[PDB]
């Protein structure tokens, strides 16, 4: 069997011609980028959230030509959070909770605050104002 | 002419709605789907405009749709009622539909049933074609907690959270008013209160055995999900085809061929694979019209049945409703509908009106009805024979005009006295 | 048929559906509401009406001091249903354009069997007789692509119809819930009136 | 301020709502619509692949929803009432329906 394929018959094993070695073909590490911004008249921040990676496998390129979007800035920055959507680089969490103004996903949102320069922050979206009703 | 059944009893019936609010929120790389390592497929891609562009809007469209729907069917309420630590309710058991603290999820037993029943690998083998998925905006822990908030304003405050501020009520005296609802006097209620609580506890103990025992109950939800699985691999598997090309590999035909003959079958290829996106995205848009259609029905369901007590018929269930419970499921929602069967109906002879004196009578609020030989009056949907008088009769011209009416004595209850 | 569009028979036959009309109009008349939320119960007509009137606000006494009255009436608006839908063309049209619009897309379906879509032909044996194989095979394929984008058109306007025609079923369906298995107190959901 | 109208008669007013619940139930082969006799042509049509697959799917997928929406519209009541032999009805005549 010289090599393998998966459903799309695309080619995910191969053997190697001289050493008879079996190798699987994986393809390079990629996904999506979404860009949270405030707005460019609030404010020219954003966040970066890279979906569906841990960022301990974030973009870490040193050199331009490694990977495709050749800002590195936003990479491994000082404010780091992993989410279940993504990794979000740029914004803060707050343990804080409150309404949703930019939503990122499985239950995390990013809103523009002062706290004082005003900053990208993410925290848990509030559900609402707890209640208890006086049953008797 | 003159034969009516009243019912003598009644069966408090709880009901299984299973609706869809939300759909697998799904991304496409464009370029990873048609071009999957080709830069040279890349660049000629380029070259056919906004195709990538507007599929990856309608499908951002249809993401923020999904989000949208369960935010509509969950978060109707803003806020977080809770439950009071002592759960009595007058004898009616929650315990099943109520979030169980054991859980870490803090989830219902019927809803911790729900989420279970309802389900290289798959979704390498997509991603790796540029398909993926994206989490929803709300965890099952947020759903469950929406939930838990409605089931609560619901038990302690009736229906009153729904239009305003919650307003306590005790839940027999709450179930008295959707009586009163349903046409029933409250009397009926406070007297059978035990016998309705029993009846209302079994019932709910029958809906986790039916959910559990029947693998298609909640086959609306697998359905979908399913609908969007085969979805997927059937792009997957439109990857192999050649669409006329001499390959399926973009790297095959670039190597087999110079830029003229190439650009004739990487056009092809390109023009097949762009059609099958299409293909998936304009289905997607139909499954998602489709899905907003079912969620703002279950927006509905919430607002009526669950906020409130719905005279339509059939909308909350089969029988006259009483009262729904809202409960969270993979991509959906299920709602308890509690409603009033009458049961154990006996015939009895009926007369529109009563001829006493010169003048005819007419139920204020009931039917005049006939054991045999006595003549009562009672209320419809249920049989509580009273002594026809002046105070449950109005009184309406003389007794030529109606047609069936029927002598007999209305008791005058100040004449005694 | 013989082009390959055929029409598969409904699962219900007409006499089913009919059967089912007359199941729920018998009911409707001898047990009013009652069939519908649970067991029938039997009721006098005239008393089921009073308790229709009560409903919409009106006291019993006045059906019952006008059941005559009352029954004449409705007994002359439904001779003049008959007659209003022998006269007006358009009376059943948003049936009769469903049934036109499935009749003309299959039209259209076998009309574009009768397009080049860019080859020399729409005939495939006059495009491999007239062709070399290797030259043919382009055209061919070309006939095939353009085939295939009409089967897709043909079956998505399907199926936006059809989510048309469900909707239309689900507002159907509410309608004998909440007009014949009850009386409605929407305004307008079940006729001009009370 | 003070003005009130007040009915003093009334009308039994019938009127018709018309409602498609269904529409024709229609099944499209590929090998013979794209392909009429052409064996030829049907080995050629493999190679686009799963589109039939996908559009049979689809056309099945609305055959069973026809289907479904006349369960839901009709099929309401599971008991077949049967009215009576005695057709009085306190002087309402539904002979026409
Ligand atoms: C109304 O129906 C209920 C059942 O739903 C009757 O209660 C049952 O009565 C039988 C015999 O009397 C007992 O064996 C059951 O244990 C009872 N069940 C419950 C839940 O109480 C009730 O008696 C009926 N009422 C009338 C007036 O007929
Ligand atoms: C409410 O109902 C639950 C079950 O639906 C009751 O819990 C059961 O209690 C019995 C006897 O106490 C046990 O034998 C079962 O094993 C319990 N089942 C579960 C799932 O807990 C609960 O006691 C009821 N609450 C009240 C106040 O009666
Ligand atoms: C119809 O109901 C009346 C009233 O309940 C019955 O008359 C009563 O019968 C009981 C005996 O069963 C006596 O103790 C009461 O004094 C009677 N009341 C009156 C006002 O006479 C009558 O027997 C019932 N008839 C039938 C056929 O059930
Ligand atoms: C209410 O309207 C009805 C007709 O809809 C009236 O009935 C008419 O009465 C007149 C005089 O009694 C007769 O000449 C007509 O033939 C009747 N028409 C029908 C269709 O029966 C009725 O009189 C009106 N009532 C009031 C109080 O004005
Ligand atoms: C109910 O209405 C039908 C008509 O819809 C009546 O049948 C008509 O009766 C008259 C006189 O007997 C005839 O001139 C017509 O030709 C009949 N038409 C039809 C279609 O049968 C029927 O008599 C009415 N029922 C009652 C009890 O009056
Ligand atoms: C983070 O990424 C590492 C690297 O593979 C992985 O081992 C770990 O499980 C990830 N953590 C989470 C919480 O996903
Ligand atoms: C009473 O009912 C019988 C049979 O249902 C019917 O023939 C008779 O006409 C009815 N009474 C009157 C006054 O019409
Ligand atoms: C009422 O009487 C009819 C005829 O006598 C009978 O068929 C029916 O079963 C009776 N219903 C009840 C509840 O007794
Ligand atoms: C009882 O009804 C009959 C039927 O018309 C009537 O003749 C009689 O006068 C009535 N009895 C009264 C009014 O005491
Ligand atoms: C009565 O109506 C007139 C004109 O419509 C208005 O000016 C007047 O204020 C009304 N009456 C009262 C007590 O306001």
């Amino acid at each position: 069997q010289q090599f393998g394929r998966d459903i799309a018959d695309t080619t995910d094993a191969v053997r190697d011609p001289q050493t008879l070695e079996i190798l699987d073909i994986t393809p390079c590490s990629f996904g999506g980028v979404s860009v949270i911004t405030p707005g460019t008249n609030t404010s020219n921040q954003v966040a970066v959230l890279y979906q569906g990676v841990n960022c301990t496998e974030v973009p870490v390129a040193i050199h331009a030509d490694q990977l495709t979007p050749t800002w590195r800035v936003y990479s491994t920055g000082s404010n780091v959070f992993q989410t279940r959507a993504g990794c979000l680089i740029g914004a803060e969490y707050v343990n804080n909770s409150y309404e949703c103004d930019i939503p990122i996903g499985a239950g995390i949102c990013a809103s523009y605050q002062t706290q004082a320069s005003q900053s990208i922050i993410a925290y848990t979206m509030s559900l609402g104002a707890e209640n208890s009703v006086a049953y008797s | 002419n003159n034969s009516i059944a009243i019912p003598t009893n009644f069966t408090i019936s709880v009901t299984t709605e299973i609706l869809p609010v939300s759909m697998t929120k799904t991304s496409v790389d464009c370029t990873m789907y048609i071009c999957g390592d080709s830069t040279e497929c890349s660049n000629l891609l380029l070259q056919y405009g906004s195709f990538c562009t507007q599929l990856k809007r309608a499908l951002t469209g249809i993401a923020v749709e999904q989000d949208k729907n369960t935010q509509e069917v969950f978060a109707q309420v803003k806020q977080i009622y809770k439950t009071p630590p002592i759960k009595y309710f007058g004898g009616f058991n929650f315990s099943q539909i109520l979030p169980d603290p054991s859980k870490p999820s803090k989830r219902s037993p019927i809803e911790d049933l729900l989420f279970n029943k309802v389900t290289r690998d798959l979704i390498c083998a997509q991603k790796f074609k540029g398909l993926t998925v994206l989490p929803p905006l709300l965890t099952d822990e947020m759903i469950a907690q929406y939930t838990s908030a409605l089931l609560a304003g619901t038990i302690t405050s009736g229906w009153t959270f729904g239009a305003g501020p919650a307003l306590q009520i005790p839940f027999p005296m709450q179930m008295a008013y959707r009586f009163n609802g349903i046409g029933v006097t409250q009397n009926v209620l406070y007297e059978n209160q035990k016998l309705i609580a029993n009846q209302f506890n079994s019932a709910i103990g029958k809906i986790q055995d039916s959910l559990s025992s029947t693998p298609s109950a909640l086959g609306k939800l697998q359905d979908v999900v399913n609908h969007n699985a085969q979805a997927l691999n059937t792009l997957v598997k439109q990857l192999s085809s050649k669409f006329g090309a001499i390959s399926s590999v973009l790297n095959d035909i670039f190597s087999r061929l110079d830029p003229p003959e190439a650009e004739v079958q990487i056009d092809r290829l390109i023009t097949g694979r762009l059609q099958s996106l299409q293909t998936y995205v304009t289905q997607q848009l139909i499954r998602a019209a489709e899905i907003r259609a079912s969620a703002n029905l279950a927006a509905t369901k919430m607002s009526e049945c669950v906020l409130g007590q719905s005279k339509r018929v059939d909308f909350c269930g089969k029988g006259y409703h009483l009262m729904s419970f809202p409960q969270s499921a993979p991509h959906g929602v299920v709602f308890l509908h509690v409603t009033y069967v009458p049961a154990q109906e006996k015939n009895f002879t009926t007369a529109p009106a009563i001829c006493h004196d010169g003048k005819a009578h007419f139920p204020r609020e009931g039917v005049f009805v006939s054991n045999g030989t006595h003549w009562f009056v009672t209320q419809r949907n249920f049989y509580e024979p009273q002594i026809i008088t002046t105070d449950n009769t109005f009184v309406s011209g003389n007794c030529d005009v109606v047609i069936g009416i029927v002598n007999n004595t209305v008791y005058d209850p100040l004449q005694p006295e």
